[PDB]
């Protein structure tokens, strides 16, 4: 179980500025496209909580995948799956065959049918004020929350300056999922003021547990406070 | 060679959105962007360590950049104000070795 947060809880855009961070680096992760590929098989592993796959994403052509635990990855490992997942190269670290590369955390569920669209939507809470929503659209019948997040925070990115260069629309705030038997949790929109330089790796790392959900049933509400 | 700004010389216009370019051949994690001002010296407007990655110096102020593939790095005038005519350098390092380019002289009217 873990409590919905106070306004006190939640990092603060000012303070990221005030520590000379730079906010853009959070918007490209969400901007910028996901790295995607259906029905793909790991050709290797670098530890033994990761798995790699052979992909296409901008000039990289594979993709670590880190997974909070062995057993996490043994579960995907050498199966038919399909990745869905946000890239980051900085702080990547992705060694030959035989060092810099393409990583990210989890995004993984198993390739079957699931075939039409399910739209799913997201309502939006501004200064305490429930005044927008908006949809989302994922074809998967069993998704992972950060394919759910990202298209989320893709949105609001591109439509609510959640994520500028230099800052945001907003303050603070949080994205909170509840699943059908109302357990729930959520992430934290913005980074923590220590995290200058931005590393990646710490920031995505949520998707790590490669949480997976019902796309019919999942609850997503996002909350956001202004200055 | 191995350091290439791109355009050497350029006029703009007050408002003008301009993009300097920079392109790497040293295959180096690192990159920095300063002006040159007979006042002041080197100055950093922005610098990256990695693609994806984008950190302020210290004079980032009216300047964004973007590091969109290892090779290249590019600093990015919004709105453009006289106040950013000036000499721009690009360069990529590694451990304490700096690699400068030609530099960039840029005039806004």
């Amino acid at each position: 179980a873990q409590p919905d947060p106070k306004l006190d809880e939640l990092n603060k855009v000012s303070d990221y500025k005030s520590n000379k961070g730079t906010m853009g680096n959070v918007m490209n992760l969400y901007m910028s496209p996901p790295v995607e590929g259906r029905g793909v098989i790991n050709s290797r592993q670098f530890l033994s909580h990761d798995l790699i796959f052979p992909i296409e994403y901008k000039s990289y052509n594979e993709v670590k995948t880190e997974l909070e635990n062995t057993e996490l990855a043994n579960n995907y490992k050498g199966k038919k799956v399909d990745i869905f997942g946000v890239p980051y190269f900085y702080t990547c670290i992705i060694p030959k065959s035989e060092f810099g590369g393409c990583c990210m955390y989890g995004g993984l569920t198993f390739n079957s049918s699931e075939n039409r669209d399910k739209l799913i939507t997201v309502q939006v809470t501004i200064d305490n004020r429930q005044s927008l929503g908006f949809t989302i659209t994922t074809n998967k019948n069993m998704v992972t929350i950060q394919e759910l997040d990202y298209k989320a925070r893709h949105w609001l990115t591109k439509e609510k300056k959640l994520y500028e260069f230099d800052g945001s629309a907003f303050e603070s705030g949080y994205i909170k999922f509840t699943e059908k038997n109302n357990t729930s949790f959520w992430f934290d929109l913005f980074p923590k003021k220590e995290l200058v330089p931005f590393v990646p790796y710490k920031f995505l790392n949520i998707y790590g547990d490669n949480k997976v959900v019902d796309s019919k049933s999942i609850k997503m509400e996002v909350f956001l406070n202004t200055h | 060679a191995a350091v290439t700004q791109s355009p050497r010389n350029k006029v703009a216009v007050t408002g003008e959105k301009v993009t300097l370019s920079c392109q790497q051949t040293n295959n180096h994690n690192n990159m920095y962007w300063y002006r040159q001002d007979t006042g002041h010296g080197l100055r950093l407007i922005h610098y990256s360590y990695g693609v994806g990655n984008t950190e302020k110096g210290d004079i980032p102020d009216g300047y964004e950049a973007s590091r969109p593939s290892h090779e290249q790095f590019s600093l990015i005038l919004v709105s453009a104000t006289p106040s950013q005519s000036s000499v721009y350098f690009c360069a990529s390092g590694v451990g304490g070795t700096l690699y400068f380019g030609a530099g960039t002289r840029l005039s806004v009217l």
